[PDB]
């Protein structure tokens, strides 16, 4: 699933899969 | 930023493990 073009819904999904109980920051800008 | 890395451009766990806290 990471492999891939991740926009948007689809790249926070990752992140959120990827990092588990660590969380994540979201930084678009 | 993330933008680029993994929307723009094809993503990896190697980079998408550079935002986990």
């Amino acid at each position: 699933f990471v492999n891939q073009h991740l926009c948007g819904s689809h790249l926070v999904e990752a992140l959120y899969l990827v990092c588990g109980e660590r969380g994540f920051f979201y930084t678009p800008k | 930023g993330i933008v680029e890395q993994c929307c723009t451009s094809i993503c990896s766990l190697y980079q998408l493990e550079n935002y986990c806290n």
